[PDB]
């Protein structure tokens, strides 16, 4: 299968035609996506197979072929880019200044950009091109709009 | 049966379209991984 670093669409042929259920990041031989995209199922890459390695429903994250590799963090001050990969549309960078999710266990960066559900797993980057988290798990605020957490895993 | 297809490189684009606001929201995260607003 294709193991070159980069952003990938996650597709299924179970429904009508070929449907994009999400997106993920290939880095250092490991595929990273959100748990709600695959539900922890195996993935195909050409003629090859990718098996889940680590996952956690509460964090809404999953890694394939190896442990979670992404460890960059938002600096709390700078604008970032969502590399949105929407269903049936070209990958496109959107720059934004994150807001904050304030929780009882600490603060998390949040991006107030609204894309179709099939865009879940698109990476959010810092100015160095490092993935600081994945887009797609958030909340609907008092205007019908969407705000996603910047969801990042832990590198063991 | 799910499959992956490459969509691009991961790079910062100089002079990309800049949009979106920066809301500060009080939120709760449950055991099922769902975020909700705290009011
Ligand atoms: N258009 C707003 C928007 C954008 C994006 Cl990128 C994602 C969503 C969304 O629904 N995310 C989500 C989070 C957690 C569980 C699930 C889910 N569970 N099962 N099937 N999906 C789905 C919504």
């Amino acid at each position: 299968g294709e193991t070159t670093d980069g952003v990938y669409r996650v597709m299924t042929r179970r429904l009508l035609g070929s449907t994009q259920v999400g997106v993920g990041v290939m880095q250092e031989g490991v595929f990273h996506t959100m748990w709600h995209v695959t539900k922890g199922a195996a993935l195909r890459s050409g003629e090859g197979r990718l098996d889940p390695y680590w996952g956690d429903v509460k964090q809404d994250l999953v890694s394939y072929c190896g442990p979670w590799k992404l460890d960059a963090a938002w600096d709390g001050l700078s604008e970032v880019q969502l590399l949105a990969v929407p269903p049936g549309e070209r990958a496109k960078n959107i720059q934004t200044l994150p807001g904050i999710f304030k929780t009882k266990d600490g603060d998390i960066g949040a991006v107030a950009l609204d894309y179709p559900a099939g865009t879940s797993g698109s990476p959010i980057l810092d100015k160095c091109g490092r993935v600081i988290g994945l887009y797609g798990n958030g909340v609907v605020i008092k205007n019908g709009s969407y705000v996603s957490a910047i969801t990042q895993g832990k590198r063991e | 049966d799910m499959y992956i297809e490459r969509a691009g490189d991961i790079t910062w684009e100089k002079d990309a379209e800049v949009t979106g606001n920066s809301p500060r929201l009080d939120v709760a995260l449950d055991e099922s991984g769902d975020f909700s607003l705290v009011e």
